[PDB]
């Protein structure tokens, strides 16, 4: 009982201490995450069809992919929704407690069945599946003091040289790029193509 | 993750071109960072106030160094246990320690606060006192703890988007309370047998004690008015309790918000920017004493890219630099919207995302409106149009129904005649590509820039693709080499198509957001919608998704649970005093605490947010604890003594004053900050703080003269006939 | 072969995305747009299903076509819209009226 | 092939997309002159090897659309890096009948 | 899962074409529901004889 | 053990109430079926490539 330590202290004056260290250790490593997790996992395949267009994106890709979605454990709903900016995003909200890794996996087994049906231009485009919160973690501003480069030169930069890793890193579920990496751009002209009897083909 | 990115970035910095810097717009990390640390400061500092209260009452050094070093021991061990239980450090798991620091100062007080007397009984023996005080107290400590448990645990047993939020308090406190007992039977006993042991000053209490011991008993006598009083103070709550609205978690100023700016579909990138500037300017000029940065982004759709949407990560200053609610995200973002919606021909608007609410309380409802048969887009538009229409006729109750920007926009068809085409020797393929390369880009394949494989696209110079009449520039080598032009195997015609196609669960859908604003109940809105969602033409179904998925799902009745807690608070109590009757002596205190809380919470502008139950159970419970020790001393200073009737109650409520007054004042003055806090994380502080302080004072005195009645009212009215 | 299509194109998709619901084999088959070749009558016209397939493939297909008010615009620019191009045959008349 | 003709057509592009993958430490990569491309990725201490082979792997799955048809035919494979273990039986013929 | 299947099947009747019934042929769920009535009952019954 | 409880049966009786009250809930929200997970798990690959 208390008796023990009442007579013989320096044995409780250590428990306390050890106990105290236990909390010291356990603090150096306990996760200070924001607040507990409460948000049901969500994966969102999301293809894209260059200059395509809504009804086109979707009768031609989205219906395709969706039909193919089954055999997916804990799945509350999915909800395609995809723009005529030649573009799609389909997002599946799996239960709560569901192992993100596995859905993200799960989902991927299905969709891989449709890879072979998408139009080539959506394949080559890249098509992708993800496992992240929708709200933005943070934003990373990239400015140019000398004005020695422009908006378009920076979107490049950044791309060449910084997404890549971002994109790659445990934690960094999804990086959007607030611009675009460069590309040989062949702004044609018809009058010409016409003059010399050529076509974009 | 943020440590990494920022450190990844690092590796970069050394190498980028000249004058190229990483600024830092909207980042949510540091709030969280500062936040749960602005809480630590509390604990750290409130272990200070406790050290002083444990002085104006005990007047020694090393006799104070003992109870004040209990909570820091316990707490530390809570973090260990938290870790064992694969939990984390975060707001909930912290306030839980806060609201629990009471439960620690006290359990230490109680002990030394007791071996403090009995030192007024044995002249000068330390080990005798501490030990004697134990035994006639030890089994008492083990029981309170074995009972408070229940005042916590039966929450964090109803699960839900929530449920896990309470389970955090529950555990943190169910334990850290336990460690309080191990300290109690280990650290506090000894050590308080190791280092233990103004005529218009000290005399304050003592003179004023008897005057308390007097006022007591005599009460409820030649006027039974007091036993009535309860049924009054009780009927007190119940009222105010239904008047005080409930809420999950109080939105807070994170130091960052963003601004939508979705124009209507079909807008021009160049216009969208217009809108975006101005938004960028307004903030820049006007609220520049707050707005510290504005990362204006245009073409970025939150529900999909678009030439017609955009976003504005606005970033404030250090909070510290922004006193008074006028400089809070809520107000900053109030007028900020009034200013817009004005001079702005698009649906611009700003707002502060609700913290911890990854969908929990986003207020309102998603009502996906599916096409249950081979209907079509057009029909379905309409069927929404109706459902939408009615929505308007019932504004009787608070609503604001509406869709998400899938408004049909003009398309420009171009119908190719395969015959005229193969007629003129043209192939369809050659045309297709020409159409869909000049006007829809195309990526041939991959060049290499500066050792980084990158894309290559062929497309028309802007200037040869901006109005339908340009589709007259392109001609197309036929098989005879003769260059032929589209207007010779085709023909175009404007029409209406949709810039966005929803689908929900495989069937085509159309999301209709909306709310039941201040007034009616979130379950009426739905009811109503479901009601008028059953008119609309045959084929049309509906469904809920999101906050509304979770509404019809995850509300595991609290009283239904809190009852199972009564049963257990009793069976325990009885368990303890061996009496199917004595325990009502204590349960009866419940009201005397929540009475204060359900007030202040009404006095200050507050809700039934969590943080109110935590400070409602920390009192509801603690209260039932100081009451045990003042009903425990009877049945004892009675069953095991030469006393009885009131003689029991006598030294009981007499010896339960110094302790009470000490703890109660130990806790209260300790929660001081919380109540009126600076501004960073305040939301959560203020709410914890007003609920407790104004629920402590309300059940400290207003119970000190009140349990006694109970006890007597109790068993005396069980020996009647 | 009327109702099967129903349950397949009308209810097998959710059932099989329903909770607990493992795999979900279907005693029936969804509606194809079945086009039956006639030997002597194809022959009657100097045509192989090869030609048929050719037609089916260029007559009934969807085609991306870009947008007036393209991606990056000229300084000015007001009008911005999809240019809908060729497109898929939803009926069965057309499938019948394909030009061989 | 050769290193450019490979680092440009495959080491990259593939490695452009290793992005999503969980507990990744670092990813090195070799582009030699024989058309081989090895692109091993060591991962944090006790992460589940089975589950990192997945993603990695599963994430190639999206770059292939991009690999050239020469490569996608041979097939890029993915495995757990060990390249010296248990035993190694050997099978020779000591009467010059059978070649390598 | 049975309680979902039928629960969803309930959602997709309201829109069935003119006259379409959902017979429930082969289902091994009434058996379970019974071979639990039996045992559970023999329990009380156990309790009784003792 | 006895000699306590036998002297002091309420407590006792109390413990008996708790065990019952605590449990017995676990009958209103505890899974039900014929047999638990009895079969070992299997996985199937599925190829299928024209006549």
């Amino acid at each position: 009982m208390p008796n023990f330590f009442i007579d013989r202290p320096i044995f409780a004056w250590v428990i306390a201490i050890i106990i105290m260290l236990a909390g010291g250790l356990a603090i150096l490593k306990l996760p200070v995450a924001q607040y507990p997790t409460i948000a049901p996992p969500a994966v969102t395949i999301s293809a894209s069809y260059p200059g395509a267009d809504a009804k086109t994106v979707q009768d031609t890709v989205t219906q395709v992919i969706e039909q193919n979605m089954n055999g997916i454990d804990n799945l509350m709903y999915m909800s395609s929704n995809s723009d005529s900016t030649g573009t799609v995003q389909i997002t599946l909200t799996f239960e709560s407690g569901t192992d993100a890794d596995i859905a993200q996996v799960q989902v991927q087994n299905k969709l891989q069945l449709a890879m072979p049906l998408l139009p080539q231009e959506v394949q080559q485009q890249g098509v992708s599946v993800e496992k992240s919160s929708s709200s933005f973690l943070m934003v990373v501003g990239v400015i140019n003091t000398d004005g020695t480069m422009t908006q378009e030169d920076i979107s490049d930069y950044v791309a060449a040289n910084m997404k890549d890793a971002i994109s790659r890193t445990s934690g960094v579920g999804d990086v959007q790029l607030f611009g675009s990496q460069y590309a040989m751009r062949i702004w044609m002209n018809p009058n010409e193509l016409n003059k010399f009897q050529l076509t974009p083909v | 993750t943020a440590a990494a990115i920022r450190a990844e970035l690092a590796k970069m910095e050394p190498f980028f071109p000249s004058g190229l810097k990483i600024v830092y717009p909207y980042d949510t990390t540091p709030f969280v960072k500062i936040s749960i640390h602005e809480v630590v400061k509390t604990l750290v500092e409130a272990i200070i106030l406790v050290f002083l209260v444990m002085y104006l009452f005990l007047q020694n050094f090393r006799a104070t160094l003992i109870p004040t070093i209990a909570v820091p021991v316990v707490l530390l061990g809570t973090f260990a246990v938290l870790a064992a239980f694969g939990f984390s450090i975060n707001t909930l798991t912290m306030f839980g320690m806060v609201l629990a620091i009471g439960l620690l100062v006290d359990d230490a007080i109680v002990v030394v606060e007791n071996v403090e007397r009995v030192m007024a009984e044995e002249g000068l023996p330390p080990k005798e006192a501490t030990r004697k005080s134990m035994g006639q107290i030890q089994g008492a400590l083990v029981g309170i703890a074995m009972v408070l448990s229940a005042v916590f645990v039966p929450m964090a047993f109803f699960g839900g988007s929530t449920g896990a939020i309470y389970r955090q308090f529950s555990i943190t406190i169910v334990s850290a309370m336990a460690l309080s007992v191990l300290v109690a039977l280990i650290l506090t006993p000894a050590l308080c047998a190791t280092m233990l042991k103004f005529g218009w000053f000290n005399r304050m209490f003592e003179k004023s004690t008897h005057h308390y011991t007097d006022s007591v008993g005599g009460i409820l006598r030649s006027t039974g008015r007091y036993l009535v009083l309860y049924l009054i103070i009780v009927v007190g709550m119940a009222y105010l309790f239904v008047r005080l609205p409930s809420s999950f978690l109080p939105d807070e100023d994170q130091g960052v918000f963003m601004t939508m700016v979705q124009l209507p579909a079909g807008a021009t990138q160049e216009r969208t920017q217009k809108v975006l500037n101005e938004v960028t300017h307004y903030y820049l000029t006007k609220e520049k004493n707050n707005v510290e940065s504005v990362f204006a982004v245009n073409g970025f759709g939150f529900a999909g890219r678009g030439q017609n949407t955009g976003i504005a990560f606005v970033s404030l200053k250090d909070w510290a630099d922004r006193p008074g609610e006028e400089n809070k995200v809520e107000a900053i973002t109030m007028r900020a919207t009034r200013a817009f919606s004005q001079i702005k021909d698009a649906m611009v608007f700003a707002f502060n995302l609700p913290a911890i609410v990854e969908l929990g309380t986003a207020t309102g409802f998603d009502f996906e409106l599916i096409d249950q048969a081979g209907l079509g887009h057009e029909k379905l538009t309409q069927a929404r149009n109706q459902l939408l229409a009615e929505a308007a006729k019932h504004p009787d109750m608070l609503t604001s129904v509406r869709p998400n920007g899938l408004e049909d926009t003009p398309q420009f068809k171009i119908d190719i005649d395969q015959e005229k085409a193969q007629a003129l020797g043209v192939s369809i393929n050659d045309i297709n590509t020409t159409l869909g390369a000049a006007w829809g880009g195309s990526y041939v394949n991959d060049f290499i820039d500066r050792g980084r494989v990158k894309k290559v696209y062929v497309m028309s110079e802007a200037k040869y693709r901006m109005l339908p009449d340009d589709i007259g520039d392109w001609y197309v080598r036929a098989a005879d080499g003769q260059m032929v032009p589209f207007s010779a195997f085709s023909s175009s015609r404007w029409e209406y198509g949709s810039p966005r196609l929803e689908r929900y669960n495989g069937l085509p859908s159309m999301e209709i957001l909306g709310q039941a604003a201040p007034g009616k109940s979130t379950g009426e809105a739905m009811e109503l919608m479901e009601q008028l969602a059953s008119k609309l033409p045959t084929g049309v179904g509906y469904d809920w998704t999101g906050m509304s998925y979770q509404e019809r799902l995850s509300g595991n009745q609290a009283p239904s649970l809190y009852a199972i807690s009564l049963i257990v608070v009793f069976l325990c109590l009885a368990a303890l005093y061996e009496s199917w009757s004595i325990p009502f002596s204590v349960m009866l205190v419940v009201p005397l605490g929540v009475i204060g809380a359900l007030l202040a919470a009404t006095f200050r502008g507050l809700t039934n947010d969590v943080y109110f139950q935590v400070g409602l159970l920390t009192t509801i419970g603690l209260s039932a604890k100081n009451a045990i020790l003042i009903v425990e001393f009877a049945k004892d200073l009675m069953d095991k003594e030469g006393k009885g009737l009131i003689e029991a109650t006598l030294d009981a409520v007499r010896m339960r004053l110094r302790p009470i007054l000490m703890t109660s004042l130990a806790f209260i003055l300790g929660v001081m900050p919380l109540v009126i806090s600076t501004g960073a994380g305040s939301g959560a502080q203020n709410a914890v703080g007003t609920g407790v302080m104004g629920g402590m004072v309300t059940a400290t005195v207003l119970a000190i003269f009140f349990v006694p009645v109970f006890f007597v009212v109790v068993r005396r009215r069980f020996s009647r006939k | 072969e009327d109702i099967s299509d129903y349950v397949a194109a009308n209810m097998k998709d959710a059932i099989s995305r329903t909770s607990g619901v493992g795999d979900v084999q279907l005693f029936g088959s969804q509606y194809a747009m079945r086009i039956w070749m006639n030997p002597n009558e194809l022959n009657k016209f100097q045509l192989t299903p090869v030609d048929v397939i050719t037609a089916i493939k260029a007559q009934n297909a969807q085609v991306a076509a870009g947008q007036l008010g393209g991606t990056p615009p000229v300084k000015g620019q007001q009008l911005n819209a999809s240019i809908i191009a060729q497109t898929r045959l939803t009926s069965t008349e057309e499938f019948g009226k394909i030009l061989l």
